[PDB]
This record gives C-alpha cells, sequence and structure tokens, in this order.
C-alpha cells in the first residue's frame, strides 16, 4: 500500500528553442489536499497567474531541479493561491527517492509557488519541505534539464521554460507503493 | 550545502 494519485499536472518544456517533451506529475490529494489544490490551480492558471511561462531557474545534477517562480522569475519570487505564503500542511510524505515533487520555501511555513523535483534521495529535507507529488512520466525530460550547462549560481545558461501547463483528470486513482506505509 | 530555498540561496 501507499497513497493514491488523485490528480495529475503536465508541464511541456522547451530548452532554448527546442521542445524537449512533457513532465507528468501525479498528486497525492488525499494526503495533502491544500498543497495539491495550490499546485493544480497554478498549473491550470485558473486564478489568472501560474506556472505557464516560468522556468527551472536552479538545477543541480544529482540533487534537484527547481522551478515555479511565477512573479519576479529570478528565484526570489512566487506567490500561492492562498496569499504570499501558506503554512506547511504536514510532512507525511518523505523525499523517498528520485522524481518526488516538493515545495521550496524560506524556512517553516513559507510555501508559495516554487517547487522542486528530486534527482537523489535528499533525506536531510524530510520534515522540512512538504512533499505532494511524484513524476509519473517524463523522467527523461527531467534528466534533459538536469544535464544543462549551468553558471556558478546553478542557473541554466539557456532557459528551461514551462511553455504550457495544466491538469489531466485521473478517472482511476492508483497507488504509489511506499515501503513501510 | 544542498537546500531548496526561495530568496536567500545558501550553502
Ligand atoms: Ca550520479
Ligand atoms: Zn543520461
Amino acid at each position: 500500500r501507499g497513497p493514491s494519485v488523485t490528480a495529475k499536472v503536465f508541464f511541456d518544456v522547451r530548452i532554448g528553442d527546442k521542445d524537449v517533451g512533457r513532465i507528468v506529475i501525479g498528486l497525492f490529494g488525499k494526503v495533502v489536499p491544500k498543497t495539491v489544490e495550490n499546485f493544480v490551480a497554478l498549473a491550470t492558471g485558473e486564478k489568472g497567474y501560474g506556472y505557464k511561462g516560468s522556468k527551472f531557474h536552479r538545477v543541480i545534477k544529482d540533487f534537484m531541479i527547481q522551478g515555479g517562480d511565477i512573479t519576479t522569475g529570478d528565484g526570489t519570487g512566487g506567490v500561492s493561491i492562498y496569499g504570499e505564503t501558506f503554512p506547511d500542511e504536514n510532512f507525511k510524505l518523505k523525499h523517498y527517492g528520485i522524481g518526488w515533487v516538493s515545495m521550496a520555501n524560506a524556512g517553516p511555513d513559507t510555501n508559495g509557488s516554487q517547487f522542486f523535483i528530486t534527482l537523489t534521495k535528499p533525506t536531510w529535507l524530510d520534515g522540512k519541505h512538504v512533499v505532494f507529488g511524484k513524476v509519473i512520466d517524463g523522467m527523461t525530460v527531467v534528466h534533459s534539464i538536469e544535464l544543462q550547462a549551468t553558471d556558478g549560481h546553478d542557473r541554466p545558461l539557456t532557459n528551461c521554460s514551462i511553455i504550457n501547463s495544466g491538469k489531466i483528470d485521473v478517472k482511476t486513482p492508483f497507488v504509489v507503493e511506499i515501503a513501510d506505509w | 550545502x544542498l537546500l531548496v530555498t526561495a530568496g536567500l540561496v545558501l550553502a
């Protein structure tokens, strides 16, 4: 057993001028409903702002790729659908391995729009970052971003852009098995 | 270090 994927979000990615494919993230709505709602709403852009047009501004091989700065765009910005920030919902899910999706923050209770996809098992972040999703398709796209040349700020030299985002309804929820759940 | 922050990016 494990928690159920109840929704999905897609990001179509372009690196410079090349379309590199689509990342599909499955979301654990029953585990972290409030966090999932924020991420889905930002993906669809229904509130009038969202992930479309944002980039993965910080990429560190074998650690994570980070994105979702939907205001300033340099990695210092972002906002949630609930306000500037919202509290940490819970820490039920861990960064179990590669491809788990989690909220970036600026300390306790400062979730906004920015998120990251793991490229390792960062156990030191367990209990500090809210985990809410899992990459179910497009791990090759994540790897393409991961291998991008970056500067000394870990920013890709060429922009890795989310050119479209949205949701895909899940008609049949499915379990992502988790050891010892 | 290896953190994921929004504003002050640290070691
Ligand atoms: Ca490696
Ligand atoms: Zn490879």
